[PDB]
């Protein structure tokens, strides 16, 4: 152990953390490698998602080469503070941290080559702008943009270590409301006023499951429409009964359209759900206007009034049924 | 615990197709990820592919990539493996495995807790 | 590398972080430069907005000049702790932080001149008093007031580095409920009891989109009015029917006026 | 690397000193040896409220300033400039309140561990009624007027007049509950 | 922008009273604080007092303290200055100024962005 | 992916006006920012201006400033470029480009992922 | 401000009982804690006991402990002091005091802002 300690001290002696490898020379190739642990949350209201991952970085610092020893050296996490590490950050993160219990969750593994393996366990909540136009038959593209803060392409280069196999754990992701249909890795160089920087983009495509919404929105709407149509099977002389059917179904439809809109962000466009609820509103308000009209002609034109009821009993459900078939097909 | 049982293995001619099935019972929720491994007579256990609990995300070996597809149907607690454009290299006993939620990497057989008595697939050229 | 390390050590040797450039002499011109990443949120209830930005500062410290080297030196973020940096703060912030993952998000780029480029990635939630009189056909003026905490105009001066082109990213801002109609940069000197300090003001004008409210307030109201008027098309003898129309529409109108008022301050 | 007074806020629940871009603290020295130590602080301090007259009430919120360890034998406090020691009361803009006056006080309080210096900043907050006439009073007043419509229907309209009775009675309990939900 | 216009200045005898008015128009919300300054012929610009957007909180100069009161009526976008027990020392051109939300100290004229052409008050 | 197509370019006399259009299709949401570039025969690619997804905020080059206006109509997935008081200096092939949400600075052409085959604008004095 | 007035003091024989009352008016909410002090002719001010705004929690001096009880009735803005099994040592002028919400320790008289003109209790 003493020999190893001496070698480590020699490696540290004169090591300047301020200077990258090949300070004046070519850029440092940094290899990125990600193992996803989980996506803990996806907020449509805040348009972000919370990710948990093992973020590994590989580079070569010749100042950390050792000839004598024949094995790879795993050192205590506290060595990071006395080494140069890339200034890698997540461009589109809102709040991220590195886990601290029981010790700071960071790994350093050295090789006689001078190659460094720097692992971090990170949880990020990153921005994911959402196109809720087709909601809840939508899908989203959430990304994690990885870039260096200060060092330009003249000083740092990025690459996905292992190409398409550089990210793992997409298969582990378990979300109640979504499912990861595919993922993509990209490598680019982006140009700011301060210079050109390297970027890597991890992407997911989230397909939303409809299960939650058929229970909490669609069935209530569909059954509140069917409920409104019961008033067609009462004689027009039951004025108070048929107004209850009309008013209650009309009011319980607005409160659905409001309560459904309360779980979303305050977007200015209309969602596929908003149209569905809107049409449902039409069928319920029409069911009332129909009764109001029938009542208005019950002595003026009693023949017509009785015919309207007998037609409505068949037109309404058929139209509502065919509307559904068109609606679902348009969005599937 | 979990019990896995396979089916659909048989003799197929080269360039042919075949569909393997793996029916699961018991605590399927505690072992969400499912994997496919194959064992040739001479070679070591090879990773074929694996699928998520949601069924959306998959992962395949390079050799098997673009010629095989893994699908799920949680309604029937069954994962399927469709093997198209089969080669004689694919000849092996195909196994079906289930992995714990926090069991580490997909590629490694050690991590999988439950397996099923494999089905033979032979490919004549 | 060893030569560069030695030069850096020489630059540090005798450097006092307590003293600004030209300590007794003229003030230090500091150039500000902002690149907006996003406005993440705008709260009418808390009268604040959350901003994310790259905050760059440029000044000249002659103690950091190097003749021998012909290129600009990007140093590790940890050098900030052993240099003098301006005591710049955001006057109207409620809670701000500097991103820490994977390393503290700060950049230092040196020039042989002695010029320093100090970049920080910051998210602020800053106060934005709102005039909701014309709500929801209103628009607001949210600002970010930049000033030095301790150093007066005798010691520090501010300027927007590049004038009107000093801020970027207003075009990147994507808010569900608002849209940025214009922005303005200003430079002023404000006078406190402790002295006169330099200030820079970044301003946005937020025009609210009505889409959300026609769905959640206006249509319910408009249709609840139309619903009340159905009772006119029933004969006067239908007393109970026409009282249902009256009572229900009256009660569902108060609950709209209450529920609409619940999303505001 | 200097001695600073151990000044704290007795009635704070959670306070911090702003950190961006640098810690918001100023030191200005004079050849005299006089120190000016400025801090930018946000405190959330306790303000026990007498809601008996709510919402026509007013409250007295304070900020009690004291030294933690040093007694009057070691520290003394005074409002530098007397009544002119506090500024910015005029800047305060609250949607629901308005600052009618403020007061500065200097006292010495006695604990078991000794006598310590204290300074008390006080505000008097007068509540505006605008919010409550919209969300409580008008609904109540109109729900009463609505109940009285049933007097203008003939007594034979039994179901009509029970609707007026029941609905107005139930919508009154839900107001009394929903109004009580925004309070402690 | 904001436009301020004053009125009510005139000749008054010592110990008398007078009420100055200042009507505001435009972006009154962006410049919430209002201040009163006076300029004697010989002396420099003097701070009289100032009032908050809510109208509750005020602040007065020591000389003017206890003899003047500033009030607000946001219904009419107007601030008032009632000057009672007037002295010949009070003789000056009284100005009305509007201050930005984050403009620093009240006492200093520099901070105020908008002013109004003052009204003369003379005390014999 | 995104497809951009322009129109409205032609011959115009100096001091004249002209309106260029750029119709977009496909994943327009993933590339929210739109930019205008022009290429004279001899000179390098020049930045003209750019517009936000909301359509509110814009940015123009100094040369083109006060004589051109960029507008959006997301109803028709189209951005417009109105060029008034045209100079012979403005003669060039005007291109329409779309930029990713996180693609860095507007001024730089490298960042834009999708372009459209440009339209010619010539200005005779 | 607050005004405190006491009553119920008089002559009592040893081992007897007596009930002192203290009626409060004004800003009673800003001075929630109430204390009882007694002053013998020769001795210094002695702490008797004190009671909370809620009326639940109390605190008594050792000498007075187990022979006296302090109670509250915020309905009448009044605190009571029942003194049972009285000794000649208890002879003194009993005072009623009100303490600010943040005024430090109960035992010390300095902290109490408002007092009432005491009532005499003599025990033969
Ligand atoms: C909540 O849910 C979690 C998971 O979602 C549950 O966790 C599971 O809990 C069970 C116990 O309830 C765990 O099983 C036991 O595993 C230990 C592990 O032993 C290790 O070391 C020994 C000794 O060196 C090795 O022999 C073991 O290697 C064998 O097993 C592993 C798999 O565990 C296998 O990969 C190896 O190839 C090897 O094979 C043996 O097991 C396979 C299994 O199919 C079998 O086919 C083969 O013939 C071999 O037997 C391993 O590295 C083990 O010691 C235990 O053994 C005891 O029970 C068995 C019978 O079950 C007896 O035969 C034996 O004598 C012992 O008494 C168990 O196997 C399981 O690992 C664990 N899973 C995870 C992912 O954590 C929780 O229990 C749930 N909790 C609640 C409350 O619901
Ligand atoms: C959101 O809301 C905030 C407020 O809440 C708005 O903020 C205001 O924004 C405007 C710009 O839109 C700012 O105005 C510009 O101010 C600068 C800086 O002014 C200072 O420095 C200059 C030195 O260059 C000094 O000369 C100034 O002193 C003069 O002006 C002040 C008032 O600013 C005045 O009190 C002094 O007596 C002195 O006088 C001159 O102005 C008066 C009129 O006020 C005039 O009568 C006299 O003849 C003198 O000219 C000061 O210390 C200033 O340089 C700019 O001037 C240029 O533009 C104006 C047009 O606006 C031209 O007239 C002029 O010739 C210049 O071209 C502007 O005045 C204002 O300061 C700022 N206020 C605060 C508190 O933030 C935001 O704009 C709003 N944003 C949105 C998006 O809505
Ligand atoms: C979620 O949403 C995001 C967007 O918001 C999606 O992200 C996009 O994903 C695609 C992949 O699916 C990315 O495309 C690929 O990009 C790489 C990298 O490109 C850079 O580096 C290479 C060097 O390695 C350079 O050569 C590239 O330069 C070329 O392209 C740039 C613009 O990208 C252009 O400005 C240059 O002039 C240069 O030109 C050539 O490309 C243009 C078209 O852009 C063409 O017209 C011209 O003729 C030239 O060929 C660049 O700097 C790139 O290597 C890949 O190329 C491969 O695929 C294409 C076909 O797609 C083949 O034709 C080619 O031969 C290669 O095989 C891709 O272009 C894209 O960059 C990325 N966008 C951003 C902003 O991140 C996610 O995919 C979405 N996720 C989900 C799940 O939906
Ligand atoms: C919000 O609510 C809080 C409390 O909940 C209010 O706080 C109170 O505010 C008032 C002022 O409005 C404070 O009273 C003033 O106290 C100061 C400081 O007192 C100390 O220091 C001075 C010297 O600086 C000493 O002289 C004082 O000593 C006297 O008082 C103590 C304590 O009562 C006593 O032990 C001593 O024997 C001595 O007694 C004198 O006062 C009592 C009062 O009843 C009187 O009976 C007796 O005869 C003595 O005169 C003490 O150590 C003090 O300087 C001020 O004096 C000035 O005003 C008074 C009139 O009010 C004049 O008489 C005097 O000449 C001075 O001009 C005040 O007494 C009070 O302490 C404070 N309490 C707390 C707990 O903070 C806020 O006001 C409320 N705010 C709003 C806006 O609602
Ligand atoms: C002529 C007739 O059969 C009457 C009976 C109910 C009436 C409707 C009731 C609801 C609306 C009331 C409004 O005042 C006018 C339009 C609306 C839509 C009315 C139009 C005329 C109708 C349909
Ligand atoms: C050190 O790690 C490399 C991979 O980085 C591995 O191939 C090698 O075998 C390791 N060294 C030893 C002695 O095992
Ligand atoms: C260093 O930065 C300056 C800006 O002051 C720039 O002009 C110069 O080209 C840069 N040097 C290099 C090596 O590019």
């Amino acid at each position: 152990m003493s020999f190893v300690k001496e070698t480590v001290d020699k490696l540290l002696k004169g090591y300047d953390i301020r200077l990258r490898p090949d300070f004046g020379g070519p850029p440092v190739c940094v290899g990125m490698n990600i193992d996803i642990a989980s996506i803990d949350m996806v907020s449509e209201v805040n348009m972000d998602y919370t990710l948990t991952m093992y973020f590994q970085q590989y580079w070569r610092d010749k100042r950390l080469a050792y000839s004598g020893i024949p094995l790879n050296l795993t050192l205590d996490n506290r060595v990071a503070d006395q080494l140069w590490v890339p200034d890698t950050y997540f461009l589109n993160d809102k709040k991220s941290f590195v886990h601290g219990v029981t010790v700071k969750n960071r790994m350093i593994r050295l090789h006689p080559d001078g190659t460094v393996l720097y692992g971090l366990r990170i949880t990020t909540t990153a921005a994911c702008m959402m196109d809720l136009r087709r909601y809840p038959l939508d899908e989203q593209n959430c990304t994690l943009e990885i870039e260096s803060y200060g060092y330009t392409t003249d000083d740092i280069e990025f690459y996905w270590r292992g190409g398409d196999k550089a990210v793992t754990g997409v298969e582990r992701i378990e979300l109640p409301q979504f499912s990861i249909v595919e993922h993509r890795l990209v490598s680019r160089n982006v140009v700011f006023a301060t210079g050109a920087y390297p970027r890597l983009s991890l992407s997911f495509r989230l397909k939303r499951n409809i299960g939650y919404f058929v229970i909490q929105t669609y069935l209530p709407c569909i059954m509140t429409v069917i409920l409104s149509q019961v008033s067609f099977w009462l004689n027009r002389e039951s004025v108070p009964a048929r107004t209850v059917f009309g008013v209650t179904t009309v009011l319980t439809m607005t409160t659905l359209s409001i309560s459904a809109r309360n779980s979303l962000p305050k977007v200015a466009y209309a969602t596929a759900m908003d149209w569905f609820i809107a049409v449902c509103y039409a069928f319920v308000f029409s069911a009332l206007i129909e009764f109001a009209t029938v009542n208005y002609f019950t002595k003026s034109q009693p023949a017509r009034a009785a015919k309207i009821d007998k037609m409505s009993r068949i037109v309404f459900p058929i139209l509502f049924g065919t509307f559904n078939l068109v609606y679902w097909a348009t969005y599937l | 615990q979990v019990q896995l049982q396979e089916s659909g293995g048989g003799l197929v001619q080269a360039g042919g197709s075949l569909r393997l099935s793996c029916a699961a019972s018991g605590h399927t929720f505690n072992y969400p990820i499912m994997g496919w491994f194959r064992q040739a007579p001479g070679k070591e256990r090879e990773f074929v592919g694996a699928i998520s609990w949601s069924g959306g995300s998959t992962s395949y070996a390079d050799s098997v990539k673009d010629r095989f597809t893994i699908s799920r149907d949680n309604a029937k607690n069954t994962v399927y493996l469709e093997m198209n454009n089969l080669k004689p290299e694919d000849t092996a006993v195909y196994y079906c495995a289930a992995k714990g939620r926090y069991s580490g990497g997909l590629y490694y057989p050690t991590n999988y807790d439950y397996w099923g008595q494999g089905t033979q697939v032979t490919v004549s050229s």
